[PDB]
């Protein structure tokens, strides 16, 4: 304020799951507590099982890009050799209807 | 790991093993594999039943100038230690242990807990160190100590021990090592799987 | 007898969608990375009947943290989720930080979910860390003066 | 039920009696919203007051209520063994306020597995009630065990 | 499918445009950079259909001053906007403290 | 906040992050290329079966 | 809304967004043509009975 | 990837800022100097992300 | 409007059948309620089953 004094207005609360992955996304980088992860055990930055905040700071995706890229020429060739089986039945049956 | 902090796999099926039983807790093979689990349950405190504290001393101290024994006065004896106690409810007693060189190769070691404000200081030897012809310890390596009664929780008497202490020519009195066997209440902050296959909960 | 091939296939494309999904949000703030985790479905006979998709796992690593500055952000470090609420009083979970005031001064993301947190109440106000956590709110109000009692 | 967790190292609050606006006058303050009849949510707090080392004054009030009178008896009474283990008075009936002419609820708020030792300070490990509000049909599914469950 | 690339392609972009309208207004007194926020769409089923810009958010950082040696050149420090009216009455806020 | 008089208050953008980040946001859109063309192939392999 | 002397409203067609809508189209026609090319040997298997 | 060396350069330019604001109050009178103090961002990984 | 305040006009109604599965397409990307699907029941957005 402007008589050299101060208020607290609010302490941002912190959300702890047993199951991380049971958390199911909503969409809009928001998740929502469902029957797998939980109950939502609450608590304040920096006591108990919650690391601190950062001010004036992001936290960024941890998505790598080679990674990414790496695993879909791979998952493309995978697709390719279903399709190759695919194609595989696919003469099979036409072989056993030109009988 | 899932809502019930049992590990499972994707499908839902619970990983087996054996389970530990006992305090301290260890992995009892002999009996039939159980569902792995990691509960949050707070750990409760141990209160001590066994320290140690292995010192160097020097051969070439001189004897305490000012008798009589004062825990106050720093020069009314050699050396001063600490070391952290816990009792029934996980409370710090902080043990001082004063050493005071009475003879040759003899040192009185005094025992005052500081943590309890009320505790009278003591007059009397709790234990006389008895040094050979070098360093190697002859007697008195272990006392029986008694805490003071502090916040109502259960005093805890332990057994203090001296083993493997040395008396010669070091340039001055410092703490080696320092153990004891309690601890206060801890939470859950993570999880691990050694190689070895045992689970482990920090 | 398609059974197996097709089976593969979906596989093989939801794996494909999910790394293009993971590609296309590398830059959103506060995202997790997915991995599909496959399983296979024999049914009595050993022929392998198929494969299925078993679930879509995420990667709750930290992600670096930048300092982009503007003071609202708050980055998130170790465990923990941020908390908020929509207009129907659901509650949401969320790892992104950049957060704004709205016209009701109400801390909001983005999307406009309101954050929550432990309210203060009293004179001075205290931080209420046993009140069920409630919108985050920053009042413009000119504050009140406290009679001199203790010097 | 609420789980809580009580250090033993706290001073004696120098401001006696309990007052619910002075803060120096308790220990710790807890809060467990309960639903009545009519499904009215009451904000339940308790107060935790040291009074001798192994003995803890627990007092209760209604935060939704604003007819409820002023708490000027104890509650109950927590005794904790001398290895702080909970002993006596972990279960105490207490029945809240009536808001706009709604029946009050009558509920046993049990203290059990409550410890009180050298922790880092008092907190609540769990806070849990049995009670809710009216609820509308939002989702249904079919559990792998096929118990058919409405969300 | 070919959603999620789409979508991913559409936020690149708009990133990029975000990024290319800042660099060419750097030399723009009273301009404030601006930084695009994107959010996932994940909607039911877990495969994550895609990226979505959720908005352009402005950077209100009190930029450097820079002397110039005209009477009607004034800057706000810290917080605050100059107040203008058009021809209609419509009122307006700016940064931009050039005067004639 | 106070007015300062004969200044102007410049632009707050930095040149070199603007930079760094074109790099970054080009590169990310040339991996979402990848994975459109990557997608393409997948029906391509699929039509031609 | 105003009028700007000296300026041209230039078009609103981005080619990036064009150019992979037409790759899109591309695969849904090839993915009609192959339906068309089973019904005719659908009709191919019932005519040579 | 990028994130570290995206960091790496904006500490050396942050740094470059305040030694060029000192060197431009070089004649400022009771104007005392300013140094940036840096600190690593490990983060999970044994990386050192920034 | 351009009297500085703003107006409402109306609200989008949302409709949600007991069987989706039971409604007869009418084409033009539009469905009819019928007996199978049952009665529409109508609401607003973002609220109870909508």
């Amino acid at each position: 304020y402007s008589n050299e004094q101060e208020q607290v207005l609010g302490q941002i609360v912190l959300a702890n799951f047993a199951n991380n992955e049971g958390l199911a996304s909503q969409g809009d980088n928001v998740w929502a507590a469902t029957q797998a992860s939980g109950v939502a055990l609450l608590g304040t930055a920096g006591s108990g099982n919650f690391g601190k905040l950062t001010n004036g700071a992001l936290e960024a995706s941890n998505v790598d890009l080679s990674k990414e890229l790496v695993n879909m020429i791979v998952a493309q060739r995978n697709y390719q050799s279903n399709a190759q089986t695919i194609k595989t039945q696919d003469q099979i049956l036409n072989t056993l209807v030109n009988l | 790991l899932d809502e019930n902090r049992n590990l499972v796999n994707m499908q839902g099926m619970q990983l087996t093993g054996y389970p530990a039983t006992g305090t301290p807790p260890t992995i009892q093979q002999g009996a039939n594999p159980a569902p792995i689990t990691i509960p949050n349950t707070l750990m409760a405190a141990k209160s001590t039943t066994t320290a140690s504290m292995q010192i160097n001393l020097n051969s070439t101290d001189p004897v305490p100038s000012k008798t009589p024994f004062s825990v106050s006065d720093a020069d009314s004896y050699n050396k001063k230690g600490t070391v952290t106690v816990y009792d029934s409810q996980g409370n710090a007693h902080d043990m001082n242990v004063y050493f005071v060189k009475t003879k040759d190769n003899e040192w009185a070691v005094y025992t005052h807990d500081s943590s309890d404000p009320a505790a009278t200081a003591p007059t009397t030897a709790s234990t006389t160190l008895k040094f050979n012809e070098n360093g190697i310890l002859e007697s008195g390596g272990t006392v029986n100590i008694t805490t003071g009664t502090i916040n109502g929780a259960t005093a805890a008497t332990f057994s203090l021990s001296f083993l493997n202490s040395m008396q010669q020519n070091t340039g001055a009195n410092n703490i080696v090592a320092t153990n004891q066997n309690g601890y206060k209440p801890g939470d859950l902050v993570s999880y691990q799987i050694n190689n070895d296959g045992t689970v482990v909960g920090n | 007898s398609f059974s197996q091939a097709v089976s593969g296939l979906n596989a093989a494309a939801t794996n494909l969608d999910v790394i293009g999904n993971n590609i296309a949000n590398s830059a959103t703030y506060g995202f997790k990375s997915g991995t599909a985790s496959f399983a296979d479905m024999f049914a009595g006979s050993k022929v392998g009947l198929g494969v299925k998709v078993a679930g879509i796992t995420q990667d709750f690593t930290d992600g670096t943290t930048t300092n982009t500055g503007r003071g609202l952000d708050v980055a998130i470090s170790q465990n923990g989720f941020f908390r908020l609420v929509d207009s129907n009083g659901s509650v949401f979970y969320s790892r992104n930080g950049q957060f704004k005031l709205d016209e009701n001064r109400n801390l909001v993301n983005m999307q406009g979910m309101q954050l929550t947190g432990y309210p203060a109440t009293g004179t001075p106000p205290t931080i209420q860390q046993g009140a069920n956590p409630a919108p985050i709110t920053i009042p413009n109000t000119l504050m009140a003066a406290k009679s001199t009692t203790t010097a």
